């Protein structure tokens, strides 16, 4: 079994290594995104 | 069926409003007007069996035939053997004999 | 209530039951095409299986990593944000990081090409990450919402929050212990 397809290169970036988070919503399905609803306040402790 | 609020994810209840029946949350203003026919079918299990039994062939699908009982000696028989009492070092048997429908049941 | 109810031998017509059942609930008061009576199609109530959200309407097999990368490459040119897990240590030395042989992660490496990804014949997918090849498997398939955000603290008290896109699929990487062990058996 030779690698018949897709010898895909894998890179690495560090410019967002300390800014990137991942917000996941356990109760909201993938169809009903929050892309349309306006937002008011965003608060965080680093 | 369970239906849950897109806002807070509590369970909805059915209530009646001024124009429609509504699914409504108990903890947030969200309501959903029932505009058209909505249904939920259970499809339970029916009582499938009728179950007649006790036939003679259902009685004599056991090994023994043409043996000898100490009472009426008939060939058509229905035997049994036990051992599950080790105070009884001898074996344990019980026999049914029904050629002439005499119906003995002894040790 | 009269108890001695009477019954008859006649056989019920199939359509007669069908049309009685039909007439019992096909009546609709949907004539009120009004604002209150109207309903927002993008805020339907959530039926519980999240893949199966639609209970009211206007009217599955488990994919694998080679089918995952084929649909994102051949079927569509559009890019997609993945979410891949790694093994606990990556097979490198921390480059002048003041150590002990501790864990080597992505936080210690540098920018540049880190490896190559080999999709083999018959569905085998490996991650050649140097001299060792890891193994890539599809993880548990999530079906809830996931958003990939950039939180930047440009000032001590204020900053920027930006959403980069939605993450759909989750990949899992694991070392091939049979091939690692078959080099020098023990
Ligand atoms: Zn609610
Ligand atoms: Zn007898």
């Amino acid at each position: 079994d030779d690698p018949v397809v897709q010898e895909i290169d894998v890179y690495l970036a560090k410019s967002l290594a300390e800014k990137l988070y991942l917000f996941q919503y356990p109760v909201r399905p993938a169809s009903m995104t929050y892309d349309d609803i306006p937002h008011l306040s965003a608060k965080i402790k680093p | 069926m369970l239906l849950f609020c897109p806002g807070c994810g509590n369970g909805l209840i059915v209530e009646e409003g001024q124009r429609c029946h509504r699914f409504s949350c108990n903890t947030c203003p969200y309501v959903h007007n029932i505009t058209r026919k909505v249904t939920n079918r259970k499809y339970p299990k029916l009582k499938e069996v009728d179950d007649v039994l006790g036939g003679a062939a259902a009685w004599e699908n056991v090994d023994s035939t043409a043996e000898s009982c100490p009472k009426c000696e008939h060939p058509r028989a229905y035997f049994m053997q036990l051992q599950t009492r080790s105070a009884d070092e001898p074996m344990t048997t019980f026999y049914k004999c029904c050629n002439a429908q005499c119906g003995h049941r002894w040790r | 209530r009269p108890e001695v109810i009477q019954s008859h031998s006649i056989f019920e017509q199939g359509p007669a039951e069908m049309m009685k059942k039909k007439g019992n609930w096909d009546k609709t008061v949907d004539v009120s095409d009004m604002g209150p009576s109207h309903i927002i199609n993008i805020k339907k109530e959530k039926r519980e299986t999240d893949e199966e959200t639609k209970q009211i309407l206007r009217m599955l097999p488990k994919d694998v990593s080679v089918a995952e990368l084929l649909r994102e490459l051949s079927l569509t040119k559009e890019e997609e944000l993945l979410f891949l897990q790694l093994p606990d240590t990556l097979p490198g030395q921390p480059p002048t990081q003041d150590i002990a042989e501790n864990a080597c992660t992505l936080a210690d490496l540098t920018e540049g090409q880190v490896g190559k990804l080999l999709i083999r014949k018959s569905g085998r997918v490996q991650l050649l990450l140097g001299k060792v090849t890891l193994d890539v498997t599809m993880g548990t398939a999530c079906s809830f919402l996931q958003e990939l955000v950039s939180v930047g603290l440009g000032d001590s008290r204020t900053g920027e929050m930006t959403v980069l896109g939605h993450v759909k699929h989750k990949l899992v990487c694991s070392p091939d212990f049979e091939s690692l062990l078959d080099h020098k058996h023990r």
